[PDB]
């Protein structure tokens, strides 16, 4: 099966180095290109890094660039991730997450189980923290852009996740409409522009957790601040 | 035995071609006809669509 | 004795067809079509070239999404392309290089091809691996493989150089049906819209309708000199068209059991490879070993333009589902798309 | 202008094209061989000395690739499937000398060896093998030895005037195939003597290969 | 006379526009043709490029100066006088290279098929070919400029001492003439009846004419000249006989395109798909 495993992850001194592994197992690891993505504790996702298939693209966020390099070894189908002058700021679970890009394809489909470590721009919002909820009733969530994800191809690069308690996430809608392998129909995403919406008809205990709505339209990748479902 | 057993096989395969229903070639032309007829319209290569609607610009 | 006598019925049912075919010969369609207007001078440009195979191309494949296509080339390669932006979606390589069809799965998951090697071979395109991997091989043919297209994910036609089509279930990799009756090469298949009923073009100049479900040829259809290359289904399923390698191009109905129309010119004398419709059926494409592809007036057998962009023969040709655009395999080793403009 | 998964579809084709063009240039630098012949011509045997549809053979020799192709398991019609080896570096056509007074079995009436010469002037003189050279192995050659004592060739050649040798009698047959190449200046002809327990077979190809491939050089500057 | 000047003018400009059209399709079915990537085709481009600037840069700048009476500066006569001799050596080095290229590809057959010679090796062939031609007559034109007096033609300045044209001469004439006659003579050992008899004399004609129009249009100027700076008349009027040796070395660059690409099999139908 697939299978992304993270290690190197632990706490650390401020000012440290820490170089974070993900092995590949089950999937071919050099067809897919690679993300880091970090959650702080109690907070939403961010990107961190991508590197591409091939080696030949890398992006990284502003707030880590020139302090973490990114790299895969694609003989041993491991992805790397070597962090220098680490801050509190960099305390989070790191993901890593593949994604594969050609017409038609599902990016960010498979997420890692993710390591933690501990140190001693297109605007996605998602303002409805909290939503209460029961079992079988339809919900719907509302993302907002500051832009318009809506390409001049047609596409509206805007993605779902959901992320269930003590679980990595996992993609729900990947381009404001398309539903991703492995997803109930439930599930649909509208949207038009700079607003979308992700309704969730008969809602079920398993579909109880965060949803994150987030952009790829452009790097750097930005995530909504999520909603949760409670009961 | 292989000859009278193909040749019982190809007899017996004229029989059910020749006894199919046949329409007349001007009502199989007129069906023709018409098919095109109804759907000039929506045929892109018949009718070549404005810059704006072509994919392959 | 029982041999001479049975021979003799043959050629006397042989003689009651023709002329039950002649009865309802009433008119012609030239004769129908006279009045109306042609379809004037056809121009099409080359919106796109696809390059990147290393040999001769012998098949291609619309998807129905009319934007992803399949071609197979005798360089072992099997790729798919983004017909709007030329991007290579996957290149998948051939166990055995001596390909000769392709056939993309209505649904876009998989994937068909299958050559000299008597095997057609069903790839997965949708995989959690992230690669197109084999997932089956029909074996069961004694020659080589001509023609494949799928009904559905599960089905699939083949036709084969052992004078032999087969239904093959896919998932026990068993052919269900053999249809038998072809005395030469199979080259060719088409699947009505329906899919219950197929089409093939045979080496013995002739080509039989065939019952999917059934497994029985219902008609026969002859008038060639040479054999059929090519055949393709009129696109409400009522009529086909043959291409052969005496320079003609033929429409047959199924209804009136019998030619309507034949489209040839005295400056062609080459062989026809592939042929296909427009979305409405007046136009019918053919492509040829001059290294042409001739738009012909379905209805009034006039020459309506020609695609001349290739520098050998065309081998294969194919119209998207939603009739916008045609493309153009060559054994010059590049696709063609094209269309008109206003 | 492109979306960001648009650059990364487009990445992700050159790094098809890089790949394609690896394996075509690989593809180039390998020998093929189109592997004709008769049934019962010998033509398995060489196969086993050079180490249900078309067979390929793949062996090195002296840094050289070979890929050799068998296509007598296919007994659909040839003209439908012969032009997709136009390209191939040579072929090899395998004639068994000892058929020479043996008769058709499927015919009754033909001569075998007969049966060859109808076989190689068609390839011969293809189309589609205009500027393709042939190696020609003419195998049993011990065999053939023993049946000349017994039948000699006025059997096969009725119009032969030659005497009943060993050397004669295959060198006559030799010249009987090479006459059969109705392009004797854009061709080659290529002929072995090959049995059973010779070993010199693979080495024959090399030479003649070697030989096609500085022709093919020479013509393609414009040389010849 | 003015008459003469004019007709003489446009004969100049037609053999240089003929030399960039006939070394531009070259270039043309490079680019276009991604079927023209053997070593032979960038050896061919290397040569198209080389021949190509002939007639961009050396002749129309001689056109003027000769005809018409106009003054080469100091800049301009030394920079055509280095460009010129650069682009003429390159061709012929780039001749040595074709032919040993077709050397190896006859001698070693199997070696030659088998080999993987990326874009790197053979853009290091390409340049050395370009560096090496300048070594030979640039650094020298440069050096010995000085000692030209003021007013006195554009010509190199050591044509004065005859040595230096010796040394120049047999490495940019004699030595390429020695390895082109070498490497062709061993393409012809290669082969080794009518049929065959005849294929050998065809290319035993082809070699010739490639030596032959080689050494035709070389050895006229590069021999009149040491000749001259021997008798220490290399500063002077020029007799007609000198100008027309001065004019049959860039003649090679108009019949170089014609010889080697446009011969080969491969630039051949790229012409044809370019045309048709
Ligand atoms: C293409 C060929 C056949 C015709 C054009 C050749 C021209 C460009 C070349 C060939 C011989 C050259 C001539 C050689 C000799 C002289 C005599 C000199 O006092 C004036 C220059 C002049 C007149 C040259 C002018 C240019 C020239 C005529
Ligand atoms: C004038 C002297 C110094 C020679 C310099 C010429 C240079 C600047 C120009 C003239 C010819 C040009 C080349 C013509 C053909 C090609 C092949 C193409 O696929 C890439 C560009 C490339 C490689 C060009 C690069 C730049 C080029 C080499
Ligand atoms: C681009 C191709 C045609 C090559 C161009 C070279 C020729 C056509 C150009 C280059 C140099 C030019 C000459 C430069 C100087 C003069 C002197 C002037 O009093 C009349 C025009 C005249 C005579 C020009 C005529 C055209 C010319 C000879
Ligand atoms: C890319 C190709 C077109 C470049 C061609 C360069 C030629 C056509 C240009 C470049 C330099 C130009 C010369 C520059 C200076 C002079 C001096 C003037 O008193 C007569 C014209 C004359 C002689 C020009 C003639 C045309 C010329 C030689
Ligand atoms: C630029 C392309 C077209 C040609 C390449 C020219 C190369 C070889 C360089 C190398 C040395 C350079 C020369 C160095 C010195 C001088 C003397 C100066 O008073 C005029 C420029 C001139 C004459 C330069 C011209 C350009 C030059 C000759
Ligand atoms: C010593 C100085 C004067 C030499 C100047 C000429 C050099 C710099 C120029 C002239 C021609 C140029 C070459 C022309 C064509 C090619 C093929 C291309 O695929 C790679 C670059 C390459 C190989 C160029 C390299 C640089 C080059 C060799
Ligand atoms: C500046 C001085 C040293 C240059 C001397 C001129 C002669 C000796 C040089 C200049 C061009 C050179 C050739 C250029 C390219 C090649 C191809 C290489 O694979 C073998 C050597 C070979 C064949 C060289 C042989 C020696 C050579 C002909
Ligand atoms: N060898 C460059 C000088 C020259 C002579 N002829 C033409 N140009």
């Amino acid at each position: 099966d697939v299978q992304l495993v993270e290690s190197g992850g632990g706490l650390v001194q401020p000012g440290g180095s820490r170089k974070l592994s993900c092995s590949a197992s089950g999937f071919a690891f050099s067809s897919f290109g690679m993300h880091w993505v970090r959650q702080a504790p109690e907070k939403g996702l961010e990107w961190v890094a991508y590197i591409s298939s091939g080696s030949g693209t890398i992006y990284y966020a502003d707030t880590v660039k020139g302090r973490f390099t990114i790299s895969r070894d694609d003989p041993k189908n491991t992805l790397f991730l070597q962090m220098t002058s680490l801050r509190s700021e960099d305390t989070a679970m790191y993901y890593c997450v593949r994604s594969i890009y050609y017409y038609g394809s599902s990016p960010f489909d498979f997420w890692g189980q993710g390591t933690t470590l501990t140190v001693s721009d297109i605007v996605m919002t998602q303002a409805t923290s909290s939503v209460p909820v029961t079992p079988g009733e339809s919900v719907s969530i509302s993302c907002r852009s500051s832009k318009s994800l809506l390409h001049s191809n047609g596409n509206t690069y805007l993605y779902w996740f959901l992320q269930r308690p003590g679980q990595s996430p996992q993609l729900l809608i990947y381009r404001m409409s398309n539903l991703a392998s492995g997803v109930p129909d439930r599930f649909s995403g509208s949207g038009s522009g700079t607003a979308f919406t992700l309704t969730i008809s008969r809602l079920e205990a398993e579909d109880v957790g965060v949803y994150y709505c987030m952009q790829h339209l452009e790097y750097p990748l930005t995530f909504g601040a999520g909603t949760k479902l409670e009961l | 035995t292989a000859s009278i057993a193909q040749a019982r096989k190809l007899v017996e395969q004229l029989k059910m071609e020749a006894n199919i229903d046949r329409i007349k070639v001007s009502k199989a032309a007129a069906d023709l006809m018409a098919y095109c007829e109804a759907h000039a319209k929506e045929d892109p290569l018949l009718t070549p669509v404005p810059a704006s609607e072509n994919p392959f610009r | 004795s029982e041999l001479d006598q049975l021979r003799q019925e043959a050629e006397q049912l042989k003689n009651q067809i023709r002329d039950a075919r002649k009865a309802c010969a009433d008119a012609t369609l030239s004769q129908i079509t006279n009045n109306i207007d042609p379809v004037g001078r056809i121009q099409m440009r080359t919106r796109r070239t696809l390059r990147g195979h290393l040999a001769k191309i012998y098949a291609m494949h619309w998807g129905t999404d009319s934007r992803l296509l399949v071609s197979a080339s005798q360089d072992g390669k099997l790729i798919i392309w983004d017909s709007y932006t030329t991007n290579k979606v996957h290149a998948i390589p051939l166990r055995s290089s001596w390909v000769m069809t392709c056939a993309y799965a209505p649904s876009g998951n998989y994937v068909a091809c299958g050559g000299l090697d008597n095997i057609c071979s069903i790839y997965n395109l949708k995989t959690r691996e992230g690669n197109v991997r084999v997932s089956r091989e029909l074996a069961g043919h004694t020659g080589y493989l001509s023609c494949c297209r799928f009904l559905d994910d599960n089905q699939i036609v083949t036709s084969s150089g052992d004078t032999t089509c087969a239904l093959w279930d896919i998932e026990t990799g068993q052919q269900t049906t053999t249809f038998t009756g072809h005395t030469g090469d199979v080259m060719s298949l088409s699947l009505a819209p329906d899919t219950r009923l197929f089409v093939s073009g045979a080496c013995d100049a002739s080509a039989k309708l065939w019952d999917v479900r059934e497994g029985m040829c219902r008609q026969t259809f002859t008038g060639h000199e040479s054999d059929i290359n090519a055949i393709c289904f009129f696109p409400n399923g009522n009529a086909f068209a043959t291409g052969s390698d005496d320079a003609t191009c033929r429409l047959f109905d199924l209804r009136a059991d019998q030619e309507l129309m034949t489209y040839s010119h005295d400056n062609i004398i080459c062989g026809i490879t592939s042929v296909s419709f427009s979305k409405s059926g007046r136009l019918l494409l053919a492509g040829y070993d001059d290294f042409n592809c001739n738009v012909w007036d379905a209805l009034k057998a006039d020459r309506a333009g020609v695609l001349a962009g290739h520098d050998n023969r065309v081998s294969c040709l194919g119209v998207t589902d939603d009739g916008m655009a045609v493309a153009t395999g060559s054994w010059d080793s590049f696709l063609k798309i094209w269309n008109g403009s206003s | 202008t492109l979306s960001a998964e648009d650059k990364a579809a487009v990445e992700r084709s050159k790094m098809i094209d890089r790949n394609l063009r690896e394996d075509g240039e690989k593809a180039a630098r390998e020998v093929k061989l189109l592997l004709l012949g008769a049934g019962e011509s010998g033509k398995n045997t060489i196969v086993k000395q050079m180490k249900t549809g078309i067979v390929e053979t793949h062996f090195t020799f002296k840094d050289l690739h070979f890929k050799m192709f068998d296509v007598g398991a296919q007994r659909s019609e040839r003209k439908k499937w012969i032009h997709c080896f136009e390209g191939v570096t040579a072929i090899i056509f395998c004639v068994a000398l000892s058929d020479y007074d043996l008769v058709l079995a499927e015919d009754e009436e033909m001569n075998r060896m007969h049966a060859s010469m109808k076989l190689f002037d068609s390839i011969c003189n293809n189309k589609w093998f205009t500027d393709t050279s042939i190696i020609l192995f003419l195998n049993k050659k011990d065999l053939f030895e023993e049946k000349i004592k017994k039948s000699p060739l006025t059997i096969c050649y009725p119009e032969y005037a030659g005497s009943n040798t060993y050397e004669e009698a295959a060198a006559y047959i030799q010249c009987q195939f090479e006459d059969l190449n109705k392009r004797k200046d854009t061709k080659e002809i290529y002929t072995h003597f090959t049995c059973s327990t010779d070993t010199k077979n693979v080495q024959f190809v090399f030479d003649a290969v070697t030989d096609v491939i500085i022709k093919n050089n020479l013509k393609d500057c414009g040389l010849f | 006379s003015l008459s003469t000047r004019v007709t003489l003018a446009f004969f100049m400009s037609l053999v240089a526009f003929a030399i960039m059209l006939g070394n531009a399709l070259v270039i043309l079915a490079f680019v276009v043709d991604k079927n023209l990537r053997h070593r032979s085709s960038y050896f061919f481009l290397n040569l198209a490029i080389s021949d190509f600037f002939v007639g961009v840069i050396s002749i129309p700048l001689y056109i003027p100066h000769t005809l018409f009476e106009w003054d080469f500066g100091k800049e301009i006569c030394v920079f055509w006088l280095t460009t010129d001799y650069l682009l003429c050596t390159a061709s012929v080095y780039n001749i040595v290279l074709i032919s040993y290229d077709r050397y190896l590809s006859v001698s070693n057959a199997v070696s030659y098929r088998t080999q993987h010679t990326g874009v790197l090796k053979i853009v290091t062939l390409m340049v050395a070919v370009w560096v090496l031609a300048f070594l030979v007559n640039g650094p020298m034109i440069l050096v010995s400029e000085s000692w030209k007096d003021e007013g006195s033609e554009c010509e190199p300045g050591f044509f004065s001492e005859w040595y230096i044209l010796a040394i120049t001469s047999f490495l940019e004439f004699v030595i390429p003439v020695i390895l082109v006659a070498y490497f062709n003579m061993n393409i012809y050992w290669s082969l080794w009846e009518h049929v065959e008899l005849l294929r050998a004399r065809r290319l035993a004609k082809s070699l010739a004419i490639l030596l032959g129009v080689f050494a035709v249009c070389w050895a006229p100027y590069s021999l009149f000249t040491i000749v001259l700076s021997f008798y220490s008349s290399a500063t002077g009027p020029k007799s007609v006989w000198y100008r027309i040796a001065f004019w049959l070395q860039w003649f090679n660059s108009f019949v170089n395109p014609l010889l080697y690409p446009l011969c080969h099999k491969r630039f051949q139908k790229a012409f044809l798909k370019i045309f048709c």
